[PDB]
RNA sequence: UGGGAGAGGGUGGUGGAAUUCCCGGAGUAGCGGUGAAAUGCGCAGAUACCGGGAGGAACGCCGAUGGCGAAGGCAGCCACCUGGUCCACCCGUGACGCUGAGGCGCGAAAGCGUGGGGAGCAAACCGGAUUAGAUACCCGGGUAGUCCACGCCCUAAACGAUGCGCGCUAGGUCUCUGGGUCUCCUGGGGGCCGAAGCUAACGCGUUAAGCGCGCCGCCUGGGGAGUACGGCCGCAAGGC
């Protein structure tokens, strides 16, 4: 299933949560998450949330940053969202010729 | 293979000239381009003019079907 | 590959009817490199079919073979938003390899418990025109067919 | 039975349809790519126009068509061989000639034509 | 005074191709459409084919890197009415000139009013697809409108994003159209490459964005905003 791991830090069940459904924004594009992979980490400057998942049709992998954590991990999903909407619909360009 | 060089004298307002007019046109029935027909720009707008015409009275054609 | 064609590789000639084309269906029954077996079974079913049927091993196993070679194939290729089944001819290449691993292929499917038993039989079978082997060249064959309408696409 | 008549190939990029008349033009049998089994874009390929050709030509055949005239229209994919069926069929093509409309600039077209 | 070219404008007429529709004939199992499809149409006879008819709109080839106009913009053909423009002669007048705040006229398309017309096309609209969804793109339909007359509207990437006039500052090459003596020369247009020079650069360069004079319009950081208020104009939309 979906796998949490915090770097050098400690999480409650409570983040691992949110992370949790955050992530589900993905299951909107109805294609399957397989295995993803969350990594959380503090920098000097704040948080990077990281992320690897392979979908049928290819691999998602993104970085968020911020000094807010639960901003670091939205911006984490809105650079996954407009890659797996990329995966799911580049094919479609090129129908004709 | 140039048309107006095929010809001696003609009148290029000589609508009812059938049998010179209907060399400046392709077997589909076309007018030919001054590539082909060998006259200048000024003549050229003489010529299309006429043919013009002479289609209007039934002399020359609009249109023919191509065959092979 | 990319830069040039690949070169053809030339198989010594087996020691029993000194045959290349013997030796390529022995290598492709051999598995994990046991080329002592992968032999004996080949030679086992030429005296089965011997025994089975009086007349040359060699003469049935090489009828077999022009029956499973297939003379036409589907080729896939995208064309805009569909996947259209191109047909294509098969190189003589191709056709022997194809026909090589179908023969094993389909031999090993049959019940018949020892190896040699199944690899004798199918190539009985094949060499008059049964069996899943030549079945599968008439499928593939059929295919290309049934597209006869795509083969302008072919390269 | 008549055994003169004509041929023409209605050919677009979608079908090509073949309709064989007499000598004052009226039909005696006709095919197309969906007479021949095809449905969808299939219709438009050179063999199916081929094997429309063919199942045109044999039933005209077979009510003692000998020598057809040829009239083509639309630049579609089978319509060379369309041609190519009806020569190579048994019919005599006593001649081919190219009959596709085309406006003096007429009617606006369809968007897609623009 | 004597000539030229031209889709310059206005009015009346008129030709053929094609689409659609209606009628007749012949014929049957599909046609159409797409990337692939479906909706749609079709045994109540469609499509494809032949003959006849009706109707509207737009004018293939010629046609071009072309022509004309102040701009918008102008393209089948005939006639009439009519504007601009160039050339040769160097004949008349004698600075009668340039520009131009206001004013007045013109002003693509869309839109408006009254009446007409309506084939094709097609906002809105309905339906089929596509798609995660698809108030879209693609497909099948479809009303305004697109067309005509008269009256409004007055906008635009209304562009050369380049106000008009004059004089001056290498040439080379293609082209349209005149006049020579027709080799070529010379006017007027339309392009390209470039002297000097200009320019932040890109580029411009005798069709200047060069060097100068005249006159007009306009800019003065981005957003707020071509918005608000006022005033003027409009039937409204909305314009200045
Ligand atoms: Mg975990
Ligand atoms: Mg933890
Ligand atoms: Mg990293
Ligand atoms: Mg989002
Ligand atoms: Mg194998
Ligand atoms: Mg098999
Ligand atoms: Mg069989
Ligand atoms: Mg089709
Ligand atoms: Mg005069
Ligand atoms: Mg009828
Ligand atoms: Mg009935
Ligand atoms: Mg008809
Ligand atoms: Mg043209
Ligand atoms: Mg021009
Ligand atoms: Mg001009
Ligand atoms: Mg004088
Ligand atoms: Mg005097
Ligand atoms: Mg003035
Ligand atoms: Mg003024
Ligand atoms: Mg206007
Ligand atoms: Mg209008
Ligand atoms: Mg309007
Ligand atoms: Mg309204
Ligand atoms: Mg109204
Ligand atoms: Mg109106
Ligand atoms: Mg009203
Ligand atoms: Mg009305
Ligand atoms: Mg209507
Ligand atoms: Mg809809
Ligand atoms: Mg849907
Ligand atoms: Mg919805
Ligand atoms: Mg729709
Ligand atoms: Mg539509
Ligand atoms: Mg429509
Ligand atoms: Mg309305
Ligand atoms: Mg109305
Ligand atoms: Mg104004
Ligand atoms: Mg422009
Ligand atoms: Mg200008
Ligand atoms: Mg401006
Ligand atoms: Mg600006
Ligand atoms: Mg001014
Ligand atoms: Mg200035
Ligand atoms: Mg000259
Ligand atoms: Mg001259
Ligand atoms: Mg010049
Ligand atoms: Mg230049
Ligand atoms: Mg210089
Ligand atoms: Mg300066
Ligand atoms: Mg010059
Ligand atoms: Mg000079
Ligand atoms: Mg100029
Ligand atoms: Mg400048
Ligand atoms: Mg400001
Ligand atoms: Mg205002
Ligand atoms: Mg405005
Ligand atoms: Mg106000």
């Amino acid at each position: 299933t979906m796998n949490i791991t915090s770097k050098q830090m400690e999480i409650t069940p409570a983040i691992r949560q949110h992370v949790a459904d955050r992530l589900a924004k993905l299951e909107k594009w109805q294609t399957h998450l397989i295995n993803p992979h969350i990594i959380l980490s503090k920098e000097p400057q704040g948080f990077v949330a990281d992320a690897t998942i392979n979908t049928p049709n290819g691999v998602l992998v993104a970085s968020g940053k911020h000094e807010d954590m639960y901003t670091a991990i939205n911006e984490l999903i809105n650079k996954l969202e407009r890659q797996l909407n990329k995966l799911q619909h580049k094919g479609e360009a090129r129908r004709a010729a | 293979a140039k048309v107006k060089a095929t010809l001696g004298e003609f009148d290029l307002r000589d609508y009812r000239n059938v049998e010179v007019l209907k060399r400046f046109l392709s077997e589909t029935g076309k007018i030919l381009p001054r590539r082909r027909t060998g006259l200048s720009a000024k003549e050229q707008r003489i010529l299309a003019k006429t043919i013009k015409r002479a289609r209007i009275l039934g002399l020359l054609p609009f249109t023919e079907k191509l065959v092979r | 590959a990319r830069r040039r064609r690949a070169e053809v590789r030339q198989l010594q000639p087996d020691l029993v009817y000194g045959d290349v084309l013997v030796t390529a269906f022995i290598n492709k029954i051999m598995r994990d490199g046991k080329k002592n077996l992968a032999a004996r079974i080949f030679y086992d079913a030429c005296k089965i079919i011997q025994e089975k049927t009086g007349q040359e091993p060699l003469k049935v196993f090489k009828q077999a073979v022009e029956n499973v070679k297939p003379r036409m194939e589907v080729r896939s290729r995208r064309v805009g938003g569909a996947n259209y089944q191109v047909p294509m001819e098969v190189s003589p290449r191709r056709q022997q390899s194809l026909a090589l691993r179908w023969l094993v292929q389909a031999a090993n499917q049959r019940p018949e418990r020892r190896a040699a038993v199944r690899i004798a039989h199918e190539l009985m079978d094949a060499a008059e025109g049964k069996g899943g082997a030549v079945k599968k060249k008439e499928d593939v064959e059929r295919m290309a067919e049934a597209n006869r309408a795509y083969a302008h696409y072919r390269w | 039975q008549v055994a003169s008549g004509r041929a023409y190939i209605h050919a677009s990029y979608n079908n090509t349809i073949v309709t064989i008349t007499d000598p004052d033009g009226n039909p005696i049998t006709w095919s197309s790519g969906g007479v021949i089994g095809y449905k969808g874009s299939r219709k438009g390929t050179p063999y199916a126009a081929q094997l429309a050709a063919l199942d045109a030509a044999k039933k005209a055949m077979a009510y003692g068509m000998q020598s057809v005239d040829v009239i083509v229209r639309g630049t579609g994919a089978g319509r060379e061989q369309a041609i190519r069926a009806l020569q190579a069929s048994g019919l005599q093509v006593k001649s081919i000639v190219d009959d596709t409309p085309v406006p003096h600039n007429g009617c606006r077209p369809k968007k897609k034509f623009r």
